[PDB]
C-alpha cells in the first residue's frame, strides 16, 4: 500500500511538471514570433492574435488532460483500489 | 454508478451537440453548396445566351 | 456495479469462432475470447465497416448511374465536389496516368470519414439496443470500427500491396531489388558496392517496413483515445452528483466539437499519405 | 490487443469496394464534369471565333 | 503485485508527461512558423491555415497512441494478468 | 509512513522545479523578441508591452497550477490521509 | 515475476514517450520549414508537398520500431519466459 | 526521519539545480537580444536597459519561489514534522 | 535472475528510445533546410536529394548499431548466461 | 546515517552540475553575440563589454547560490543532523 | 552476481544510446548548413564536401569510443572479475 | 560505508558529465559566432580571438570549479569520514 | 563489495556518455557555421579551417578529462579499495 500511494504522488508531479515545462516553453516560441509579426505588420495585429489563440488551443490539448488525470489522481485513486 | 444516469447525461450533452452543429455547421455547407449549384447555372445560362449569337447577312 | 467493470465491459469487441459447442460460435467472456487463436473475427467491426462501405458506395452510385451532363440535381452537386476534390489532390500529387489512384483516393476518404462518423453519437446508445434487440442484456458490441487495431491494419496492409505491386510492375523485379540494394549509395567500382549493399538496405527496408505500420497506428491512435475518453466522460454522470454532471456534460460538448477537426483530418491524411506512397512507386528518388 | 483473422476480411471488403467504384461510380461522374467543361470552353471560343468573323464582312 | 500497480502510474506519467511536453514545444514550432508566414501577406492565411492542420495531423500522432494507451493502463490493466 | 512523506518531498521539488526551468526558459524566448521589437520598432514598444502581458499569462498558465499544487501537497498532503 | 513485469511498464512507456517526444519536435521543425516555403513561393506548394511527405518517411522510421516493439512487450513478454 | 531528510537533500538540489539551469539558459537568450539591439542602435539603450530588467522579473519570478522553498527545506522542515 | 532479465528490459527501451529521440530531431533539422533550399532554388532539387542522403547514411549509422543491439538483447541475452 | 550521508553527495552533484550545465550553456548564447555586435560595430565595443558583464550578473545570479550551498553541504551538514 | 551484472546493461545502454542521440541531433546541424551552403554555391559543392568529412570525424571522435567501450562491457565484462 | 563510496562514483560522473557536456555545447555556440565573425570580417579577427578568450573564462569558471570538486571527491572523501 | 563495482560500471556510462552527447551536438553547431562561412567567402577556407581547430581545443577539453577519469576508474578503480 505505502509504495503505490508514495508512487502516486511522483506520477502527479511528472504529469503537471512535464505539461508546464513544455507548454512555457511552447508559449515562449509561439508568442515570441507573433510580437516579431506584430513589429512587421502592426495592422493585421487583430487578424494574428486571433490565429495565435486558435494555435494555443492546439499546445494546451494534451497538457489539460495530463492536469485533469493529475487532479484524477489526488482526490481519488484507481491503483488504491487495485490492492 | 448510475447506469440510467448516465444515459440521461449523455443524452443532454448530444442534444446541445447536435443543436450546436445544426445551427453552426451545417447553414455554411448548405450555402456553399448552393453557390455552387448557381454559379454552373449562370455558366449554362451564360452559354444558352452565346448561343442565340447572329452574324447580319447585309 | 462498479465503473472498473463498466469501462472493460465496452474494451471488448463481439468475437466469433467454430467452438466444438457448434459450427456457430461466439465469446460470452473477454477471458474466453482471448483464449481464441487467430482464426476468430470481430463481428460487430466486419458488419458497421462493411454496412458503411455499401452506404458510401450506393449514395455514389444512384448520382453516377443519372448524371445530367448539364444542371446537376441535388445528391449530384455533393458527389461531383467530392470528385473534383479528389483528382484534384491527385493531379497535384502525382503526375503519371494510372486509372486506380482517384477512385481508391475517393473510397478510402469517405469510408474512413463514416466509419468515424458513428463515433459522434452518445457511446452506449448502441450497444443497449443492440443487447435488446438480440435479448441478451450482457452482450459485447463496439460501434467504431477504427478504434480496433485490426480494422487500420487492414486498410494499410491492402495499401502496401499495391504499393509492392506498383513498384515491381513498373520498375520490374531485378529493378525494385536494385532500389533496396543499389540506391541511395553506389561506386564506379564493385569493391566499394559490395561494402554498400548491406547499408542501402538498412536504410530502404527499414523505411519501406514503416510506412504500412505508420498509416495504420496513426489512424487508430486519435480514434481510440477519443473513444475512451467518451468512456471516461460517461462514467462521469453515473456519480449522481449535480456539479460532477454539469462539468461532464460541459466537458463532452467540448470534447466532441474538438472531435469534429480529429475525424476530418485523419480520413484526409490517410488519404493523402495513400496517394503520396502510390505516387512514389511510378518514379525514383534514390 | 487481440490481432485477429479479422484483417483479413477488411482486406477483401477494401479491394471490393474499390474495385466497384473504379468501375461504376467515378468513370459517369468524371464524364460528365468533361463534357459540360467542353461545352463552357466551346461557349467561349465558337463565341469569339463568331464576333471576330465580321473583320472579313468589314 | 503493489510493485506491478506502483511502477503502472509512474508507467502513465511518463507516458502522459513525454507526450505533453513534445506536443507542447512541437507545436510552439509549427505555430510560430505560421504566424510568420501571416505576417509576410494576410491574402495566403486561409491557405496556410489548412496547411498547417495537415501538418497537425502528423505531428501529434505518436503522442495520441501513449495518451491512449495510459488511459487503458488506469482502468483496464495488461501488466496485472499477467501476476 | 516515510516513504510516502519522503517521496513527497520530491514530488514538490519536480512541480516547482520543472516550472521554474520551462518559465525561465519560455520567457527568455519571449522577452528576446520583445527586444529586437522594440530596437526596430521604438514607437510601437508601448502597444509591444501590452500584447506580451496577453503571453505572459499563457506562458504561466500551467506553471501556477503546479506551484498551487506544490504549496497545498507541504501544508495539507492528501496522500498521508491515504494511509 | 512481479519485478520482470513491473520494469516492463517502464519499458514501454518509455518507448512510446521517447517516440513521441521526438516525432512531435521533429515534425514541428519539418513542419515549420513547409509554411515558411509555402509563403516565400505559394506556387511550390504541390512540389514541398510531396518532397516533405518523403523526409516524414524517414523521420518517423526509427520511432515506429520502437512504437511496435512497445506493443509487443505490451500483449506479449519475451522476458517473463526468461524467468 | 532517515529516510525522509535523506530525501529532503534530493529536493532542495533539483529545487535550486532546476532553477539554476532555467535562469541561466532564460538570460542568456534575453540578454544575447539586449546586446544584438545596443549594437543595431547604440541611441536605444537607455530604454533597452530598462525593458530587459521588466522581463528579468517575470523570467525569475518562479526560480525565486524556488530558491525560498529550498532554504525553507533546508534549516527548517516540514515534512519531518508529519513523523 | 529476475533483476538482470528486467533490468535488460529498460536497457532496451533506452536504446532504442533515445535512438529514436535522436533520429526524429535530427532529421527535422536536416529536411527542415532541404525544404527551404528546394523552394529558393527549384532548379537543385535533383542534386539536393542525392546530397540529403549522403547526411541522411551519417546520421543514421550509430542509431543503426543501437536497435540491432535491442533487438539482440531482446531474442538472445549475453548477460542472463554470463550471471 | 549511511544514507542520508551518501544522498547528500549525489544532492552536491545535482547543485553544482545543473548550475555548470546553465552556465556554460547561457554564456555560449550571451557570448556569441557579444561577439557578432563587436564586429557589426568595432567603435561600440567599450560599451557592450560593459553591457555584457551586467547581464552576466543576472546570469550567475542563481548559479552561485546553488554553489554556496552546495560547499555548505560538502564542509558542514544541516540534514546529517535531525536523526 | 546479479546486480554487477545487471547495471551493466543500463551501462551499455547509457553509452551508446546517449551516443546515438548526439550524434543523430549533430548530424542534423551539420547537414542542414550543408545543404544551405550547397543551394548558395553548387559549384564549390565538391569542396563542401571534402571539408564536411573534416568535421564529421571530429564530431564522432568520443561517439565511437563510447560504441568500443559498450562492445567490450557486453563481451568479457571487466566489472564480473573485480568482485 | 559500501552506499556512501558507491553513490561518491555518481556523484563524481555527474560533476565531470554534467560540466563536460555544457561547456562542449557552451563552445559550439560561442565558436560557430567566432568563425562567422572571421568569415564577414577577416582583419577584426586579433580583436575577435581576444574577446573569445575572455568569455570562455566566464563560460568554464562553473565548470573547472565542477571538476575541482569531481577529483577532490575521487582521491579524498569529506563523506567517509562522517561514518 | 558489490554495489560500488555495479555503480562503477554506470559512472563510467555517464561520464563517456553525456560527454559524447555534447561534442557530438557541439561540433554540428561549430561546424555547421564552418561550412556557411567557407560557403559565403570561397578564399578564406584555409585560414577558417586553423581557426575551428583553435576552437575544437576548447571545446573537447573537458570531455577528454572525462573519458580519461572513465577508463582511470574502469581498468584502476580507486573506490573499490576504500570500502
Amino acid at each position: 500500500m505505502e509504495t503505490v500511494v508514495g508512487l502516486t504522488a511522483i506520477a502527479v508531479a511528472l504529469l503537471i511538471g512535464l505539461g508546464a515545462l513544455g507548454t512555457a516553453i511552447g508559449f515562449g516560441l509561439l508568442g515570441g514570433k507573433f510580437l516579431e509579426g506584430a513589429a512587421r505588420q502592426p495592422e493585421m495585429v487583430p487578424m494574428l492574435q486571433v490565429k495565435m489563440f486558435i494555435v494555443a488551443g492546439l499546445l494546451d490539448a494534451v497538457t489539460m488532460i495530463g492536469v485533469g488525470i493529475a487532479l484524477f489522481f489526488t482526490f481519488a485513486n484507481p491503483f488504491v483500489g487495485q490492492i | 454508478m448510475n447506469i440510467n444516469a448516465t444515459l440521461i447525461g449523455q443524452s443532454v450533452a448530444f442534444f446541445i451537440f447536435v443543436l450546436f452543429c445544426m445551427k453552426f455547421v451545417w447553414p455554411p455547407v448548405i450555402a456553399a453548396l448552393q453557390e455552387r449549384q448557381k454559379k454552373i447555372a449562370d455558366g449554362l445560362d451564360a452559354a444558352n445566351r452565346a448561343a442565340r449569337d447572329l452574324e447580319l447577312a447585309h | 456495479e462498479t465503473a472498473s467493470g463498466y469501462i472493460q465491459h465496452h474494451l471488448q469487441n463481439l468475437t466469433f469462432g467454430r467452438l466444438p459447442n457448434g459450427d456457430w460460435g461466439f465469446a460470452h467472456t473477454a477471458e474466453q475470447a482471448k483464449e481464441m487463436g487467430f482464426w476468430a473475427f470481430h463481428v460487430d467491426t466486419l458488419g458497421w465497416s462493411v454496412l458503411l462501405g455499401v452506404v458510401f458506395l450506393f449514395i455514389f452510385r444512384l448520382a453516377a448511374k443519372k448524371a445530367t451532363s448539364g444542371q446537376p440535381g441535388g445528391l449530384q452537386n455533393f458527389v461531383e465536389v467530392m470528385v473534383e476534390f479528389v483528382d484534384t489532390s491527385v493531379k497535384d500529387t502525382f503526375h503519371g496516368r494510372n486509372p486506380l489512384i482517384a477512385p481508391l483516393a475517393l473510397t478510402v476518404f469517405v469510408w474512413i470519414f463514416l466509419l468515424n462518423l458513428i463515433d459522434l453519437v452518445p457511446v452506449d446508445y448502441l450497444p443497449m439496443l443492440a443487447a435488446k434487440i438480440t435479448g441478451d442484456e450482457h452482450l459485447f458490441f463496439r460501434a467504431v470500427a477504427t478504434t480496433d487495431p485490426n480494422a487500420t491494419l487492414g486498410l494499410s496492409i491492402s495499401v502496401f500491396a499495391l504499393i509492392v505491386f506498383y513498384s515491381i510492375k513498373v520498375k520490374g523485379i531485378g529493378g525494385f531489388l536494385g532500389e533496396l540494394t543499389l540506391h541511395p549509395f553506389s561506386s564506379k567500382n564493385i569493391v566499394v558496392q559490395i561494402l554498400l549493399i548491406p547499408v542501402n538496405f538498412l536504410l530502404e527496408f527499414v523505411t519501406l517496413i514503416a510506412k504500412p505500420v505508420s498509416l495504420a497506428l496513426r489512424l487508430f491512435g486519435n480514434m481510440y483515445a477519443g473513444e475512451l475518453i467518451f468512456i471516461l466522460i460517461a462514467v462521469m454522470f453515473g456519480s449522481g452528483m449535480f456539479l460532477l454532471s454539469a462539468l461532464g456534460v460541459a466537458l463532452n460538448w467540448a470534447w466532441a466539437v474538438f472531435h469534429i477537426l480529429i475525424i476530418t483530418l485523419q480520413a484526409f491524411i490517410f488519404m493523402m499519405l495513400t496517394i503520396v506512397y502510390l505516387s512514389m512507386a511510378h518514379e525514383d528518388n534514390h
